[PDB]
């Protein structure tokens, strides 16, 4: 339709960039020794 | 103080500089930031490029309409040839900017810093006791950038027929070049391709021979790379094996045993290659262009029978035909 | 739109670079 | 609308025969002797209002008026086109072998 | 008197000669010996190019501009006869010479304004009754300014007027009403003013110095788009002689 | 150098994981919307 | 009728508040031509911050 | 497909009458005009000056008609301008002329002949590449 | 023409939202001439006024 | 139908190149008149890559 | 300009002696043994 | 009509570009309709053939 | 210009995915005990 063409990546990196931080200390955090 | 300039020739030339400012490096490194810096300013932001000195600008920046692909620093003016073109030489940068002074800035800079890398490819072997010459093997690809952007500048007596300084304009530079010296009929460039093919060709096999005859040490689901500790006394790989393997391949005479005869064949090989294809550039410069076989072959009447030779004549002359749609107005193409 | 994305990229590039040269794992000797 | 000038006189005379008003000199040398001095004058002595008018260039020998008569038949005329004459280009338009 | 060497690469060469301060005499006319000028020259100084008042008419001045190209611009050879004429009046006509050179300039915005600064054409004139040249005796007359580009060039897709592409045949199956403009192209022809308006005179050779101020349009590339309003001040010399 | 001794590890749970991204979606499920506008 | 901040234009204005109001490129907002900003035209301030 | 004699009878003089050349001419004629012409005539075209080729119809409406041995042959000794109306032995090489351009100073009748005979014989053989330029390489 | 621009409710910052997004430019469109003053009256050729 | 004004007759020609002369809506998906490929020509890309 | 050109000689200058300048200062001495 | 279509090289796979992305409809456009079949002559009545 | 809309889109995805999968790792294998 009509919509706004930075739409999409507002959305998209909205959604990944903080969630791609989560997941990167989720796994150091799990992966860490006794 | 044991003498200021005592000390600073003890700092310069010092062995423990995380990178080695040397001697040749004091040249280097400004020039170097100059070349760098006025490019990739240029290449974002210049604009348009009166190239051809025929008043027809050739944007190529990236904020001009460019992508990276097609995107470059345009060469100098044909009006101005091979004059020296600073920026004190221009009433204004709109001026300079307009008849291609960022490429002389930078092509300059640039030559002049990348032979110091050679002086300095030296300077630090001495430094550190080690034998010299690796400085020679990188004065093929310096040869190269020496022969495309001033030699072949010289010769044709204008910097605005050096090669340019972006992807396709490059692409322009081979597609014409052929066109006008026809290249891939020349000894020299042959030689070079020999050098480049060989090159990635032996690079390939010394790089699998090797890394296949190493010396397990390693888990079955553990990287083979940590089988190697950085300041091993023995080697890593089993050289005989290796040869043992290679000999059977072809057949033993045919086949390296000694890793340092193996090492200055893997150097000199493409070296030479790239020193002959750096002369071919430097020697098409002066028109002495490659094999004109057109129309060697003809039969008992005299007719013309073609060989791929002229099929190569024919796409040439497109080349020719269409490359600097305005620039000529004769009928010999002596420029 | 596009320049930004060109540019980004390079001084990504550029960026590793400097990591790279100046933050590689210092290269030890014998012991590992 | 725009128009091609050129791609359009090539539908009147011009394109059929040779222009005393704009075709390039070099058109002269189809025929037997007008080039070299007849040719320059011809181009040299401005535009024609009709073919007959060559035969007035002032000077020409018995022997030009001649020739020129021989070969009329062969000339047109058609107003004088600016694309086609500026630039010097009836001495020189770019076109060799 | 300087030979070549002597000028060669001073921008010496692009600079029409000069009287000294002296030189404010008066050349006589004798109105029954035709006169010529051996030697016209117009040195440019300065580009103004009149700005589009946008849509929002409000009248519209010159602005002056950056000279992108270099020093080439000056007409020089210009050559033709100063006939006398019934009403005492003095008329130029130029036959031939360097009467043209292609010029760029550059604007506020960093837009290039390439113009055909040229005379091709001169028929200027001065005031009725003038038996001896003084200084200030004003010439004016038109001229004419062909296509900047000639018939045969090229645009960066091949499509030329007198050779050259059809359509953007990089754009097979495209709608070819929008594309018309630059594909068909068009050579413009259109006429100029000028002004000579002496300052120094000097009888004694029957050489006149002074300033010109002329107007013409710049280049409408093929006409593509429309042609900027150019004004062009310099200064002149020209060499009267008998002949 | 000296090990630098004012660092302490870092820490992100497992649920905390779930919690974090269960507002990332949702945000962006509530601001998508805004965003094509 | 199209000054900076119909532009969208947040920097911008900042930047002339205190005196910088020319471009390198010959262009100024007070809308004058032949002005010489010198070395702090609009780019100046940018290329100075970057360093 | 062969350089047949059928294929070396070239016209002599304007009045219709023909000679026959002999393999040995034309091959001596290919090294004449190398010597002295291909300079500037490679290919039958003309380097200082495009507009005139060594095209046989070229050389047939030139003025007087140089088509044909009697007619090159005055032409390699007093050339003149497609009309004829002038000539031109000081900037072209002739006979009359051989004290500026050496090369014709050897050139012997005899030479001049063969020359001669190879122009007339190439568009024979090559045809439409002799005339033409690049356009057929 | 500046001086009418200004009573022009499309400068007014209070118009607007926060999702629509860029310059004042990609709104009302970029500002190129002013039509001129309005005078509106009726049959009568009473002047009226509009809210 | 017959058409004779030269460019009328020379655009057809331009377009008998590519064989029977069709009508195309370009509006709609907004299109630039590049030809592109069939899936016939996809599917058979991207399988000799993979293989 | 006149003045870009001067500046740009000075710094070229300084450079180039600090360049043969360190050659001459004795370089052959630098270096691991035999000096 | 769908004969004549199968005429026209805008559907040959071979005609394309790898970064030439989408449907063929953004190339040449939707196809509406046939034309027609084109016939070239010349003044001498002469029928031509477009290579 | 007259470009792609996904290229954008495309770019973004195409450099941030993979480098945000070595970085896991990276990171991950950086806080291992030992
Ligand atoms: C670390 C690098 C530091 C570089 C510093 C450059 C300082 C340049 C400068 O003071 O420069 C001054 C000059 C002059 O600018 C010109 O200046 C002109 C007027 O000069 C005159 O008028 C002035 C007053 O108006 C003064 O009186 C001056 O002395 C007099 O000559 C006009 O205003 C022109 O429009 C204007 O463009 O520099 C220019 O144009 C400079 C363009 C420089 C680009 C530099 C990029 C550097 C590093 C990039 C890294 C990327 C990653
Ligand atoms: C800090 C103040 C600030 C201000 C006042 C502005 C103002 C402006 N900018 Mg700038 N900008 C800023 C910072 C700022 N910017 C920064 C840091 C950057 C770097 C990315 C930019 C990059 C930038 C660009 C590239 C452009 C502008 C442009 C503009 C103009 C845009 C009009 C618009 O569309 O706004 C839109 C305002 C919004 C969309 C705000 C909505 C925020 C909501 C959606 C999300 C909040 C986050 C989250 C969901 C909250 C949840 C929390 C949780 C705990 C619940 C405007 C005058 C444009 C321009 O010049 O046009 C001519 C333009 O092209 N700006
Ligand atoms: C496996 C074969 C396959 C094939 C033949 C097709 C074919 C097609 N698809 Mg489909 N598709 C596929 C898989 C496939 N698809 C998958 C897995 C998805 C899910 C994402 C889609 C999603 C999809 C959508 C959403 C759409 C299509 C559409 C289309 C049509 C598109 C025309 C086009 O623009 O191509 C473009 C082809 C390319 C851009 C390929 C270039 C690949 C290069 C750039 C990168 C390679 C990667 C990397 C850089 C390599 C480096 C390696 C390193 C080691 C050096 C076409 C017939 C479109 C359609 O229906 O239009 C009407 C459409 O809208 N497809
Ligand atoms: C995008 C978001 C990226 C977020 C990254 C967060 C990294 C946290 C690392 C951490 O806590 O490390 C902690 C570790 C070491 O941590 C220690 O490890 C020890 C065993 O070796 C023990 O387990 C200790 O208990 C533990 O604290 O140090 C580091 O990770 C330094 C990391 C530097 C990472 C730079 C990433 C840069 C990414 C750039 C662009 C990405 C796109
Ligand atoms: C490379 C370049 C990168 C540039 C990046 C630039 C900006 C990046 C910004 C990234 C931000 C990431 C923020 C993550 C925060 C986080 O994980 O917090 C996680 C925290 C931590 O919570 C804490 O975790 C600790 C262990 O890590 C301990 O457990 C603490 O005790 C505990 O309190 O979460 C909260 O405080 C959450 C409050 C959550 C309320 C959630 C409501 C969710 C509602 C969802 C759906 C509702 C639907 C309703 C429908 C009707
Ligand atoms: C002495 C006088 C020196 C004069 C120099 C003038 C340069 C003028 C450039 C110009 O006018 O560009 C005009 C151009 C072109 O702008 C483009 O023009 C195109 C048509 O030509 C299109 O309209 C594009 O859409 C438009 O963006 O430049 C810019 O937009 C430049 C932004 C430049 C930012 C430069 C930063 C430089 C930083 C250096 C170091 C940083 C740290
Ligand atoms: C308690 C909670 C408190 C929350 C406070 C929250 C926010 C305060 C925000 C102040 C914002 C000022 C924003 C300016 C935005 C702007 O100018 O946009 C300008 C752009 C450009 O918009 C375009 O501009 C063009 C002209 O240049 C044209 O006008 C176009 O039509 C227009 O669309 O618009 C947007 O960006 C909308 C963006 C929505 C973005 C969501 C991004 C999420 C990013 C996540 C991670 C990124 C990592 C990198
Ligand atoms: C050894 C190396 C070997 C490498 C082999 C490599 C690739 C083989 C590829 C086969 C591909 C088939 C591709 C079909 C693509 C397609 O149809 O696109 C279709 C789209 C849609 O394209 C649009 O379609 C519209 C109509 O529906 C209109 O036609 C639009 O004009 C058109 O642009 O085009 C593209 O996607 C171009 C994409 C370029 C994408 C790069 C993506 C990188 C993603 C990285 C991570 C993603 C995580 C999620
Ligand atoms: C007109 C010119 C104007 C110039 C102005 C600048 C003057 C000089 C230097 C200071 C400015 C900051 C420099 C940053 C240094 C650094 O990172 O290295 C820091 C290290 C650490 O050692 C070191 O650092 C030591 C001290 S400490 O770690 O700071 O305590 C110090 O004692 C020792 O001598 C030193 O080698 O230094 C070096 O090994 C020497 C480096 C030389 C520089 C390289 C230039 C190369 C250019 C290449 C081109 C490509 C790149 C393009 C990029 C745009
Ligand atoms: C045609 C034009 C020719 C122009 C020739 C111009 C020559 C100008 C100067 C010659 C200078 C010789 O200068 C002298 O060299 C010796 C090295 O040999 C330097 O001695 C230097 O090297 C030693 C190492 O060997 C350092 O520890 C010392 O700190 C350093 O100064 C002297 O400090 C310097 O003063
Ligand atoms: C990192 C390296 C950076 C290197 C930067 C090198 C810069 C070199 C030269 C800058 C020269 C600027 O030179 C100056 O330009 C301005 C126009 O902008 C000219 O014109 C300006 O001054 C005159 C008066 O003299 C005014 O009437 C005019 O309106 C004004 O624009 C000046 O007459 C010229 O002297
Ligand atoms: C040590 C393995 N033997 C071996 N032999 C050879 N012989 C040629 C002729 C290819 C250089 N090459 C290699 S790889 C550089 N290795
Ligand atoms: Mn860039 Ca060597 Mn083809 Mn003359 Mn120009
Ligand atoms: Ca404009
Ligand atoms: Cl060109």
């Amino acid at each position: 339709m009509e919509v706004n063409q930075l739409g999409l990546i507002a959305t998209a990196l909205f959604v990944l960039v903080p969630s791609v931080f989560l997941i990167i200390l989720y796994v150091q955090t799990e992966s860490q020794q006794k | 103080s044991a003498n200021l300039w005592e000390r600073f020739c003890n700092w310069v030339t010092s062995t423990d500089n995380r990178l080695y400012v040397g001697w040749f490096g004091v040249i280097m490194i400004p020039t170097l930031l100059a070349a760098t810096i006025c490019f990739v300013i240029a290449f974002i932001a210049a604009p348009p490029v009166d190239i051809d000195g025929i008043r027809e600008p050739v944007s190529g920046s990236l904020l001009y309409g460019n992508n990276i692909i097609t995107g470059a620093v345009v060469p100098s003016s044909n009006a101005i040839g091979l004059h020296f073109y600073p920026i004190w030489e221009a009433a204004s940068l709109d001026e300079w900017l307009y008849n291609g002074g960022p490429y002389q800035l930078i092509i300059f800079h640039f030559l002049l810093g990348a032979s110091c890398y050679m002086g300095r490819q030296w300077e630090l072997s001495y430094r550190l006791g080690m034998r010299p010459w690796i400085c020679v093997a990188y004065s093929a690809p310096l040869a190269s950038a020496f022969a495309v952007f001033l030699i072949y500048p010289i010769g044709q007596g204008s910097f605005s027929d050096g090669m340019p300084l972006g992807i396709s304009g490059t692409f322009n530079f081979m597609i014409v070049f052929q066109a006008e010296h026809n290249i891939l009929m020349h000894p020299f460039h042959q030689l070079g391709v020999a050098g480049v093919f060989g090159g990635a060709l032996f690079c390939a096999m010394h790089g699998s021979l090797v890394t296949s005859s190493l010396i397990r040490e390693t888990t079955e689901t553990e990287s083979a790379n940590y089988g190697y500790k950085f300041g091993q006394e023995e080697e890593t790989y089993n050289i005989v094996a290796a040869h043992g393997y290679f000999g059977r391949l072809i057949f033993q005479y045919a086949s390296f045993n000694n890793s340092r005869s193996l090492h200055f064949f893997l150097a000199a090989w493409p070296v030479v290659g790239v020193w002959f294809t750096a002369l071919g550039i430097s020697t098409m410069a002066f028109n002495l262009n490659g094999f004109n076989f057109n129309h060697s072959v003809i039969d008992a009447k005299g007719n013309v029978i073609n060989t791929w030779a002229d099929i190569i004549n024919r796409a040439n002359l497109g080349m020719e035909v269409m490359h600097e749609r305005n620039a000529h107005n004769f009928p010999l193409d002596l420029a | 739109m596009e320049t930004i994305t060109y540019v980004f990229i390079f001084a990504c590039i550029i960026a590793l670079f400097f990591f790279a040269i100046f933050f590689r794992e210092p290269p030890r000797i014998t012991k590992k | 609308e725009l128009v091609n000038v050129v791609d359009e006189k090539l539908g009147t005379a011009y394109g059929e025969k040779i222009d005393l008003n704009n075709t390039n000199i070099a058109a002269f040398i189809q025929y037997r002797g007008l080039y070299p001095t007849l040719a320059k004058l011809i181009v040299k002595n401005a535009p024609y209002e009709s073919v007959e008018d060559v035969l007035n260039i002032p000077g020409l020998t018995e022997r030009q008026k001649q020739i020129l008569r021989e070969n009329l038949e062969h000339f047109t005329v058609t107003e004088v086109e600016t694309a086609l004459v500026e630039g010097g280009d009836r001495y020189n338009n770019g076109l060799y072998k | 008197t300087l030979t070549y060497d002597d000028i060669v690469g001073t921008g010496l060469a692009n600079k029409c000669p000069t009287l000294d301060d002296t030189a404010r005499g008066a050349y006589p006319i004798d109105s029954s010996q035709t006169y010529r000028i051996a030697r016209l020259c117009l040195q440019p100084t300065t580009f103004l190019v009149k700005e589009e008042p946008k849509n929002k008419r409000q009248e519209a001045e010159f602005v002056p501009t950056k000279l992108v190209t270099r020093e080439t611009t000056s007409l020089d050879q210009i050559q033709g006869e100063l006939k006398v004429n019934s009403d005492g009046s003095l008329t130029f006509v130029e036959e031939d010479g360097i009467d043209f050179q292609p010029v760029t300039v550059q604007m506020a915005g960093g837009e290039r304004i390439p113009l055909l600064f040229t005379v091709k054409n001169l028929v200027a004139s001065t005031q009725p009754n003038v038996t001896s040249i003084t200084t200030s005796t004003d010439f004016k007359g038109e001229f004419n300014v062909p296509s900047y580009r000639t018939a045969n060039f090229l645009d960066p897709k091949g499509r030329g007027l007198a050779s050259g592409y059809d359509s953007a045949i990089a754009l097979p199956q495209a709608k070819e009403e929008e594309l018309a403009r630059a594909n068909v192209k068009r050579f413009s022809l259109t006429k100029g003013q000028i002004s000579l308006n002496v300052a120094k005179v000097d009888g004694r050779t029957g050489e006149i110095a002074g300033t010109f101020e002329s107007e013409q349009l710049s280049d409408d590339d093929m006409g593509a788009h429309e042609p900027h309003e150019v004004k062009i001040q310099g200064v002149f010399y020209a060499s009267i002689e008998p002949a | 150098m000296e090990p630098n001794p004012n660092r302490q590890p870092v820490e992100l749970n497992r649920t905390s994981l779930y919690l974090g991204l269960l507002l990332i979606l949702v945000l962006a499920l509530l601001f998508s919307s805004y965003f094509f506008n | 009728l199209n000054p900076m901040w119909r532009q969208g234009m947040f920097v911008l204005p900042f930047m002339a508040r205190l005196g910088v109001t020319g471009s390198w490129s010959g262009w100024s907002i007070t809308g004058e031509t032949g002005i010489d900003p010198g070395f702090w035209s609009f780019e100046g301030v940018a290329l100075a911050h970057i360093v | 497909a062969e350089l047949t004699p059928e294929v070396l009878t070239v016209p002599l003089n304007s009045e219709g009458k023909t000679i026959t050349l002999t393999e040995k001419q034309y091959l001596e004629g290919k090294r004449l005009f190398q010597y002295a012409c291909a300079s500037c005539h490679v290919g039958g075209i003309t380097k200082t000056n495009p507009s005139l080729d060594l095209r046989t119809e070229t050389l047939a409406l030139a003025t007087p008609p140089r088509d044909n041995i009697e007619g090159l042959v005055d032409y390699m000794k007093n050339p003149t301008t497609y009309d004829g109306e002038q000539e031109i032995a000081e900037v072209h090489p002739s006979l009359r002329s051989a004290d500026i351009f050496p090369k014709m100073r050897n050139l012997t009748e005899k030479d001049l002949v063969a020359i001669a005979g190879h122009i007339l014989v190439e568009p024979k053989i090559l045809g439409d590449k002799w005339g033409g330029g690049k356009v057929y390489y | 023409e500046k001086l009418a621009f200004y009573d022009y409710i499309g400068n007014n910052p209070a118009k607007g939202g926060l999702f629509r997004t860029g310059p004042m430019n990609k709104g009302d469109g970029i500002a190129q001439a002013w039509k001129g003053h309005a005078v509106f009256r009726n049959k009568e050729g009473e002047e009226l006024f509009v809210r | 139908q017959t058409f004779t004004d030269p460019p009328t007759v020379k655009s057809y020609a331009r377009k008998a190149i590519f064989g029977e002369i069709f009508e195309f809506d370009t509006e709609t998906l907004n299109s630039d008149g590049i030809f592109r490929t069939s899936p016939r020509g996809w599917f058979t890309f991207a399988h000799a890559v993979f293989a | 300009m006149e003045t870009l050109k001067i500046t740009v000689y000075i710094v070229v200058t300084f450079f180039v002696l600090l360049f043969v300048f360190g050659f001459l200062s004795g370089d052959p001495a630098r270096n691991p043994k035999r000096k």
